């Protein structure tokens, strides 16, 4: 199950 | 168990040219399962397994639109990184996500991770608390203040505890015909004339899942790691993987060299001459 | 801003018999950056009905790919596996040996 990056860098 | 689920996300600029490049494959164990390409025909999350291709079509919807997300993510980290470092606009750079789950015998997590990687090196990786984090240089050291203010290992650590782990049992049991195998090394030594002095002794591993094994030369109980020839392990094609170690002996003193052999399909580790 | 260079193996996926099918694999490995050119040959043209994994790479970052082809191996035919990477001057090309 692929996961969201909430933020970027 | 044990067992690991893990996804490898790249994403390539690609100035000059048009958007980035973005691409997702995910692997159980070293079995691939899915992938996500912005270069193919249709971008769509699809399977690349057959025990994935009973999935209902809500499955490969909410996938596609997490890897869409993401992909814009990469756009906006790929040009944060090159603001950060003040490099160049016309130059291509690399921006890489690892992530995934490992879990064991009784099928909870071991360990989660969380790496990214700019231009093939160390960025920020989540530690194995799940909560703290550890930035490769002080670029990431402005990445991990944002991050820790925002609280995002928690969500991060959420998804590792909840949706890595509780999918990666059901691909278990989707794939429980092929991915619960342990098939072992079928190891051999060949011999290949080399000079008029001495001669190439190759040890092979064929046919083995999975791809983690160990290959050792000795000469009489003292080891030869440093004189030997080793190929990367590589797939075969058909879901086993090969490899070979080669070292170079006098002629007559063949029978002096030994092959060990070490995978978790081995009862006893494999000691192998010509 | 760093280089690896491609480790390049040809081989094929069953061991080699004249006359009965089988896949001739170009596995390059350990790579940075991700832009490779890969072509497999029979008698120095390039195959065109060649396959190749999704890019993926290993736990210190650096690419694998696998090109792979049907072909029936016979004891004249030459085949090679053609790379080049901008880690390499000019095209590497590696022939198929039944031993490696």
């Amino acid at each position: 199950y692929y996961s969201i990056a909430p933020h970027s860098i | 168990g044990p067992h690991s689920l893990r996804y490898f996300v790249t994403a390539v600029s690609r100035p000059g040219l048009g958007e980035p490049r973005f691409i997702a494959v995910g692997y159980v164990d070293d079995t691939q399962f899915v992938r996500f390409d912005s270069d193919a025909d249709n971008p769509r999350f699809e399977p690349r397994a057959p025990w994935m291709e009973q999935e209902g079509p809500e499955y490969w919807e909410e996938q596609t639109q997490r890897a869409k997300s993401d992909e814009q993510w990469f756009r906006v980290s790929l040009r944060t990184a090159q603001r950060y470092y003040n490099q160049s606009k016309g130059g291509s750079h690399t921006f890489q996500r690892m992530f995934g789950c490992d879990v064991g015998s009784d099928w909870r997590l071991l360990r989660g991770y969380q790496q990214f990687a700019y231009d093939g090196r160390d960025y920020i990786a989540l530690n194995e608390d799940l909560k703290t984090w550890t930035a490769a240089d002080t670029a990431a050291l402005i990445t991990r203040r944002k991050w820790e203010q925002a609280g995002d290992a928690e969500y991060y650590r959420a998804y590792l505890e909840g949706e890595c782990v509780e999918w990666l049992r059901r691909y278990l049991e989707l794939g429980n015909e092929t991915l619960l195998r342990t098939d072992s090394p079928k190891a051999h030594v060949t011999y290949h004339p080399r000079s008029q002095v001495d001669v190439t002794l190759r040890c092979w591993a064929l046919g083995f899942y999975p791809a983690d094994i160990t290959l050792t030369w000795q000469l009489n109980g003292e080891d030869l790691t440093q004189d030997m020839e080793l190929v990367e392990t590589r797939p075969a094609g058909d879901g086993t993987f090969q490899k070979w170690a080669a070292v170079v002996v006098p002629l007559g003193k063949e029978q002096n060299y030994t092959c060990h052999v070490h995978h978790k399909g081995l009862p006893e580790p494999l000691t192998l001459r010509w | 801003a760093i280089q690896r260079t491609p480790k390049i193996q040809v081989y094929s996926r069953h061991p080699a018999e004249n006359g009965k099918s089988n896949f001739l694999n170009c596995y390059v490995s350990g790579f940075h950056p991700s832009d490779i050119e890969v072509d497999l040959l029979k008698n120095g043209e390039r195959i065109e009905k060649v396959e190749h994994s999704d890019l993926s790479f290993s736990k210190d970052w650096s690419f694998y790919l696998l090109y792979y082809t049907e072909f029936t191996p016979t004891e004249k035919d030459e085949y090679a596996c053609r790379v080049n990477h901008v880690t390499l001057s000019q095209p590497k090309i590696v022939k198929w040996d039944r031993d490696m």
